[PDB]
RNA sequence: AACGAGGAAUUCCUAGUAAGCGCAAGUCAUCAGCUUGCGUUGAUUACGUCCCUGCCCUUUGUACACAC
C-alpha cells in the first residue's frame, strides 16, 4: 500500500509512467493477488491515479498510430521496387 | 620605510599535534607552530627545526593566521615525516635533508588523523570532516577518495590493501573496501562520539564519552547483515572523563589517555591466557548458566588492568616505547610546552612500581602556561612573565634561556637598566625585585596592596616607581641603600589599569576604569588633564618619546591618538576586529605597534595613520608586546606561549549529433563486418581473422556501448532545438540512423527507457525524408525497416497492454468500492444533489 | 580566415550580373573617346558570346575559380 | 483536468522532499553535497516567489 | 609653390531612402561665414542571421484545458 502510494507520485509525469504501470500490473499479476482482493482500506488512493493513465493511454496509442507511417513507408517502396 | 621579519619563534615544544619517537636514550619529534621541534630525550634542547624560508610580513606569507602543525607521523625507514596542517594541506619533510619535497591539499579542514605505510608509499589523510583521501608519495595524484562519513575522522587504521576502518566524531564506524570504493558496514559506537581507536589483529578497541571502551572483533566473514563486526564486550573505569587516543604495542600492553590528566593502562591477554582464566571463570561459574552468561556479559577475559598515570596539567599527546620487555617508557606532551617522560616496569604480572618514573622532563625551556608580560634590556636581553610563576631570562643571540625562578601570580615586569635588577609586578597585592647575578628572593616586599596590581613603570633614572592598582590607588616608590618604600599613594575614583611614565620625565597617565584617561605632572601630582570618550576602560596608553601626542586604545578596538599639550586628537583609527590589548613605540620615529586579541600584529606611521606592515605570526591571543629602546626588534607575546622577535631590514545541436553518429555506426559497421569474420573464419576452413578492430579511444574512456553513446546525446539536445536540428541531418546520415535504431532494438533494455523519445525521433526523420526514403530501392532498407516497424510496435503494444489493463482493472476497483463501502441513496433527485455536493470541486480565477 | 566556396542564389546572380556589366561600360568609358553608349554595346555583345574579353565574363570565370581553388 | 484533481505537492512529512516533476527525495539517503544542491535549489525558488 | 577624384584609420545609411537640382522664408531660443522650410529627379543592396563584437532577458510554466 505504500509502494502504491509512491507509485501514485512515479504517475504523475510522463517519463517513469513505465516503472509505475508495470508495478500496478506486477500488483494485479506477479503478486499474492486473491491476498490483495482480501484487504480494504486502500481504495480511495487508488482511484486517484486513474486518469493520468488513460492521457499515457492515449499519447501511447497516439505513437501506435505514427508507428504505421513505417507500413505506408514499406508498401510504397515495394509497389515502386 | 621598513621591512622587519621574525627570526624565530620560541616556547614552542609542544603543539596540539600527536608526536614521534625515534629510537637509537631516545629522541622525539613533537609539533611547534609553522614548524617541528626535534631533540632528544636526554638532553631536552633542541637539534634542528624544519621550516621553509617565510617570515610573516614579507611576501610568502598572506593576510590570513599561519597553518598550525595538527598532526605529524613518521617512518624510520624513508625517513619522512608526513606533517598535516590547519588548512588541509599536506607536506612530508625529509629528515636529513630538512626539507618539504611534496606539498598537496585536498581537505577543507583541519587533519586529524594521518597513517602511511612505505610498503606500497601511500599516504592517508584524515581531517575533520569526512573525506578520507589517500595519496602515493610516488606518483602525487590523489588515489581514491573515501567519503561515507557525516561529522569528522578520528579512528584510523589500515589493514594492507584490502579494507580500512575509520571512526567519526559521531558515534558511528565505517569499513570500506579498496577495490568496491564503497563501504560494507557501519555500527554505532556509542550515544555520544568515539573518539580512539586501536587495533591488534584480533581486538578493536574504541572509546566513548562517558569512560566506556568498546571491544570489537573483526572477521573476513562474507556474510550480508552480520559477522563482520560484533560487539562482545563493554569495559568501565577510565575517569570519570573519556579517552581520545588508544595505542598498543606488544611484548602485550596498551594505553588509553583521558583529558582529566589520566593515561590508564591495561594489559591484553592471549589464549592460554585467557583459556586458564575461562577455566578459572569456569570455576568461577561452578560457584543453570547464569555466571556462564554473565562471563559472557566480561572484560576480565582480555582487559587486565595495570594501572593509571595522573599528570597535574592536561594531557595532549602521547607515545609510548618498550625496553627488554621489562620497562615500558610512555612519553608526554602537556597542554604546557612540556615534555613528560614515564618509565614503568614490570614482570608481565605486576606494576612493579605505585608511580610512574619521571626520569626525563622537558621544562627549562617552553613558557608552562600563557606569558603575560615582556621585558627588554638596553643591550638586547630579553625577559618573559608568565602567570603561573615562570619568570625566565631569555637571549636573542643564543635563542636561548638562562634560568627561571618562582614568582607567584605575576602579571607585569619592567627591567631596572641599573644592576640589571626586575621588578615583578603579582596579582597578589605585593612587589618583588629580582637579581641577575646573586639569588632572586632578596627583598620583596609583601602585601603593598590589596586587590589585584595591573600597571607597573619606572623613571628613566629608575630609582622612582610607580605601581598602578586596583585598589582605586596609584603608589610611588624610591629606592634606598637596600629596599624599596612608598613614597606617595594617591586615590583616586576608579580602578586604575595602564599607567606610563613619560621619557621626558614629566608625565604619568593613568587609565580608569571609566572610559577615562587622565595624565597628572610627574612633578607635582597636579591633576593636568583628562581625556574621554572611549567607550570602555583603556587598557594601553602609549606618549611618545618627544612628549607631543598621547596614543591609546580601549577594548572597543580603536586607537584615539590624544595631544599631550592640548588634548586634542588627531586620529580615531578602527582596527584589530577582537579587542586591541597593548600599544608600543619605536624610540626614533612616530611609529606604534598594536597587538591585539585576534592574532594580527599591526605597524602604522605617526604622520599618515595607515598600515605600513602588517604581522599574521601565530594564531592564538597576543597578550603583551615589547619594543627595543635603540635597534628597533618588536618582542610580541602570545596565548599559545610564543615568542616572536622582528628584526628590521564550440559546436551545434545537430552537428553533435553527426559526430555522434559517425563514431558509433562505424564501430557498429566494424564489429558487424567482424562478426561475419568469424561466421567466415571458425565454421568453413580456419581462417586468420582480422582479430577484434579496436574501439575507439573515446569511446573505451567513459566505457560507453556504440549505442547508448549515441543514445544520451539525444537526451543532451534540448526539445525545441531537437526539431530543427533534425532536418540538418542529410539522407546519408539517415540510413546510418535507421541503422542505428535497428542496432539499439536488439538491446529491449535501452529502447523502452526512451521509447516515446526514439518514436518522436524516427518518426520525425522519416516523415521529413519520405520521398528520397521511399524512392531509394534498396533490400537491406527494406529489410531494416521491417525488422524496426515490428519490434517498435512490438514494443509499443507491450507498453499499450499494460496501461489499457490498468485503466479497466482499476476502474473495477473504483466501482466494486462504489457498490460496497458506499451506501447508496434512493431518492434520485437528493441523490444527485448529495453526489455534486460530494464531487470534486476546484477554484479558478475568472474575468467577468 | 580560409576562403571557402559557396553556392549562389538566383536572385544573386542576377544582381551581380546587371552590377558588373554596367560597371564595365563605366570603368571602359572612364576617360576614353567612346561614350557610355557605345561601350555598353560592346560589353553585352561580348557578354553574351562569353568571348571572356568583357569586364563581366573576365570577372565569371575568376570568380569561379577562386572558387574552384578550394572546394 | 487531471492535474486538477491531484496537483503534485511538497511531502506530508519533513523527512522528504516531493517535487513538482513527481520525483520524491528522502532526508536520510541523501548525499550532502546534493542535500546543498537542493537547498540552493528551494533557496533560489522561494527568493522568486 | 600647392593641385589630375584623394591613405592608413574611422563615420553614417534601407524606399519616395541615399544621392543630385533649384526656389522661398529668416518666426521671442539658434542661425547670415548660415539656418529652416518647399518642390523637381530618384536609384543600388540587405529586408536574413545570432557564426563574430556588443546590449539586455530567462533558467519553479503557474497565466485554467490539450500537447510538450
Amino acid at each position: 500500500i505504500l509502494l502504491m502510494k509512491r507509485c501514485r507520485d512515479w504517475n504523475t509525469n510522463a517519463k517513469t509512467h513505465t516503472i509505475a504501470q508495470r508495478t500496478i500490473r506486477c500488483i494485479l499479476m506477479h503478486h499474492n493477488i486473491a491476498k490483495l482482493s482480501e484487504i480494504p482500506g486502500m481504495v480511495k488512493i487508488v482511484d486517484a491515479i486513474i486518469p493520468y493513465t488513460q492521457r499515457h493511454f492515449t499519447r501511447v496509442d497516439n505513437l501506435v498510430e505514427q508507428s504505421y507511417i513505417l507500413d505506408y513507408a514499406l508498401v510504397e517502396m515495394d509497389k515502386l521496387f | 620605510y621598513q621591512r622587519f621579519e621574525q627570526a624565530a619563534a620560541f616556547g614552542v615544544i609542544a603543539s596540539n599535534a600527536n608526536c614521534v619517537w625515534i629510537p637509537a636514550p631516545g629522541q622525539l619529534i613533537t609539533s611547534a607552530l609553522e614548524d617541528v621541534n626535534i631533540w632528544d630525550i636526554k638532553t631536552g634542547d633542541l637539534v634542528s627545526k624544519l621550516s621553509d624560508g617565510l617570515p610573516p610580513g614579507a611576501s610568502d606569507a598572506r593576510g590570513a593566521k599561519p597553518a598550525e602543525c595538527t598532526y605529524l607521523e613518521a617512518h624510520k625507514d624513508t625517513d619522512l615525516l608526513a606533517v598535516g596542517y590547519a588548512d588541509g594541506v599536506i607536506k612530508v619533510w625529509d629528515l636529513m635533508s630538512k626539507t618539504v619535497l611534496l606539498n598537496f591539499n585536498g581537505h577543507k579542514a583541519a587533519i586529524t588523523l594521518l597513517q602511511f605505510d612505505g610498503t606500497g608509499t601511500r599516504l592517508i589523510s584524515g581531517s575533520k570532516d569526512s573525506n578520507i583521501i589517500v595519496w602515493d608519495l610516488v606518483g602525487e595524484v590523489g588515489l581514491y577518495k573515501l567519503r561515507s562519513h557525516k561529522d569528522s575522522i578520528t579512528g584510523f587504521w589500515c589493514q594492507g590493501e584490502d579494507w580500512l576502518i575509520s571512526t567519526s566524531k559521531d558515534g558511528m564506524i565505517k569499513l570500506w573496501d579498496l577495490k568496491t570504493h564503497q563501504c560494507i558496514e557501519t555500527h554505532i559506537a556509542h550515544t555520544g562520539e568515539c573518539w580512539g581507536l586501536a587495533v591488534k589483529d584480533d581486538l578493536l578497541i574504541t572509546t566513548g564519552t562517558d569512560s566506556q571502551v568498546k571491544i570489537w572483533k573483526l572477521d573476513i566473514e562474507n556474510d550480508k547483515m552480520g559477522g563482520k563486526l560484533t560487539e562482545m564486550g563493554i569495559f568501565e573505569k577510565q575517569s570519570k572523563q573519556r579517552g581520545l587516543k588508544i595505542e598498543f604495542i606488544t611484548n602485550s600492553f596498551f594505553y588509553i589517555q583521558n583529558a582529566d590528566k589520566t593515561i590508564e593502562t591495561f594489559r591484553i591477554r592471549x589464549x592460554x591466557x585467557x583459556x586458564x582464566x575461562x577455566x578459572x571463570x569456569x570455576x568461577x561459574x561452578x560457584x543453570x548458566x547464569x555466571x556462564x552468561x554473565x562471563x559472557x556479559x566480561y572484560s576480565s577475559f582480555i582487559l587486565h588492568p595495570f594501572q593509571t598515570i595522573r599528570s597535574l596539567y592536561k594531557i595532549k599527546s602521547a607515545s609510548w616505547t618498550t625496553v627488554s620487555s621489562s620497562k615500558l617508557e610512555l612519553v608526554l606532551t602537556t597542554s604546557s610546552n612540556t615534555i613528560e617522560y614515564y618509565s614503568i616496569p614490570y614482570e608481565k604480572r605486576d606494576p612493579t612500581s605505585p608511580a610512574p618514573l619521571k626520569t626525563h622532563t622537558i621544562e627549562l625551556q617552553g613558557q608552562r602556561t600563557d606569558v603575560r608580560s615582556i621585558d627588554i634590556s638596553d643591550d638586547n636581553k630579553l625577559l618573559a612573565t608568565a602567570s603561573n610563576g615562570s619568570l625566565k631570562i631569555w637571549n636573542i643571540k643564543t635563542h636561548k634561556c638562562i634560568r627561571t625562578f618562582e614568582c607567584g601570580y605575576a602579571l607585569t615586569c619592567k627591567f631596572l637598566p641599573g644592576g640589571l635588577l626586575v621588578i615583578l609586578g603579582t596579582r597578589n597585592g605585593e612587589l618583588q625585585l629580582f637579581d641577575l647575578a646573586s639569588s632572586s628572593l632578596l627583598d620583596t616586599i609583601e602585601d603593598a596592596h590589596d586587590a589585584a596590581i595591573w600597571s607597573l613603570d619606572l623613571t628613566s633614572d629608575g630609582k622612582r616607581l610607580v605601581t598602578g592598582s586596583a585598589d582605586k590607588t596609584v603608589k610611588f616608590w624610591d629606592f634606598k641603600v637596600l629596599k624599596l618604600h612608598h613614597d606617595t599613594t594617591l586615590e583616586l575614583t576608579d580602578d586604575i589599569l595602564c599607567v606610563r611614565v613619560s621619557p621626558d620625565d614629566r608625565y604619568l597617565a593613568i587609565s580608569l576604569l571609566d572610559n577615562t584617561v587622565k595624565v597628572f605632572f610627574l612633578d607635582s601630582m597636579k591633576f593636568y588633564l583628562s581625556l574621554y570618550g572611549h567607550k570602555l576602560p583603556v587598557l594601553s596608553i602609549d606618549i611618545s618619546f618627544d612628549s607631543k601626542m598621547i596614543i591609546t586604545s580601549s577594548a572597543d578596538k580603536n586607537i584615539k591618538i590624544w595631544g599631550l599639550d592640548f588634548g586634542d586628537c588627531h586620529k580615531s583609527l578602527f582596527a584589530h576586529q577582537d579587542s586591541i590589548m597593548n600599544v608600543k613605540f619605536l624610540p626614533q620615529s612616530h611609529n606604534f605597534f598594536s597587538c591585539s586579541k585576534d592574532a594580527v600584529v599591526k605597524y602604522w606611521d605617526g604622520e599618515k595613520f595607515e598600515c605600513i606592515q602588517k604581522l599574521y605570526a601565530h594564531q592564538s591571543e597576543v597578550w603583551a608586546l615589547a619594543v627595543a629602546t635603540d635597534g628597533g626588534f618588536v618582542v610580541s607575546s602570545s596565548h599559545d606561549h610564543s615568542i616572536r622577535i622582528w628584526e628590521e631590514t564550440s559546436l551545434k545541436a545537430g552537428e553533435r549529433l553527426m559526430e555522434a553518429l559517425d563514431l558509433g555506426i562505424a564501430e557498429i559497421e566494424g564489429l558487424e563486418a567482424y562478426n561475419r569474420d568469424m561466421k567466415l573464419x571458425x565454421x568453413x576452413x580456419x581462417x586468420x581473422x582480422x582479430x577484434k578492430p579496436q574501439g575507439n579511444a573515446v569511446l573505451i574512456a567513459v566505457n560507453k556501448t556504440p549505442e547508448q553513446y549515441i543514445m544520451d546525446t539525444l537526451l543532451r539536445i534540448r526539445m525545441s532545438q531537437l526539431e530543427d536540428a533534425l532536418m540538418v541531418m542529410p539522407f546519408s546520415y539517415v540510413l546510418k540512423f535507421l541503422k542505428f535504431i535497428d542496432t539499439v532494438m536488439q538491446n529491449k533494455t535501452l529502447l523502452h527507457s526512451h521509447l516515446p523519445l526514439i518514436c518522436k525521433n524516427l518518426f520525425f526523420i522519416i516523415k521529413f525524408n519520405h520521398k528520397e526514403l521511399v524512392s531509394q530501392k534498396n533490400e537491406e532498407l527494406k529489410l531494416q525497416i521491417n525488422r524496426v516497424k515490428t519490434e517498435l510496435r512490438s514494443a509499443l503494444k507491450s507498453t499499450e497492454d499494460d496501461l489499457g489493463f490498468n485503466v479497466q482493472g482499476l476502474k473495477f476497483v473504483k466501482q466494486q468500492w462504489n457498490l460496497r463501502h458506499n451506501y447508496e441513496f434512493v431518492d434520485e433527485y437528493d441523490q444527485q444533489e448529495k453526489e455534486s455536493n460530494s464531487a470534486r470541486k476546484r477554484v479558478f480565477g475568472t474575468v467577468i | 580566415a580560409r576562403r571557402q566556396a559557396v553556392d549562389v542564389s538566383p536572385l544573386r546572380r542576377v544582381n551581380q550580373a546587371i552590377a558588373l556589366l554596367t560597371i564595365g561600360a563605366r570603368e571602359a568609358a572612364f576617360r576614353n573617346i567612346k561614350t557610355i553608349a557605345e561601350t555598353l554595346a560592346e560589353e553585352l555583345i561580348n557578354a553574351a558570346k562569353g568571348s571572356s574579353t568583357s569586364y563581366a565574363i573576365k570577372k565569371k570565370d575568376e570568380l569561379e575559380r577562386v572558387a574552384k581553388s578550394n572546394r | 483536468a487531471p492535474q486538477e484533481i491531484y496537483n503534485v505537492g511538497k511531502a506530508e512529512k519533513d523527512g522528504e522532499i516531493r517535487l513538482k516533476n513527481g520525483v520524491a527525495m528522502s532526508k536520510e539517503e541523501l548525499t550532502r553535497e546534493d542535500k546543498n544542491r537542493l537547498r540552493r535549489a528551494l533557496k533560489r525558488k522561494r527568493s522568486k516567489a
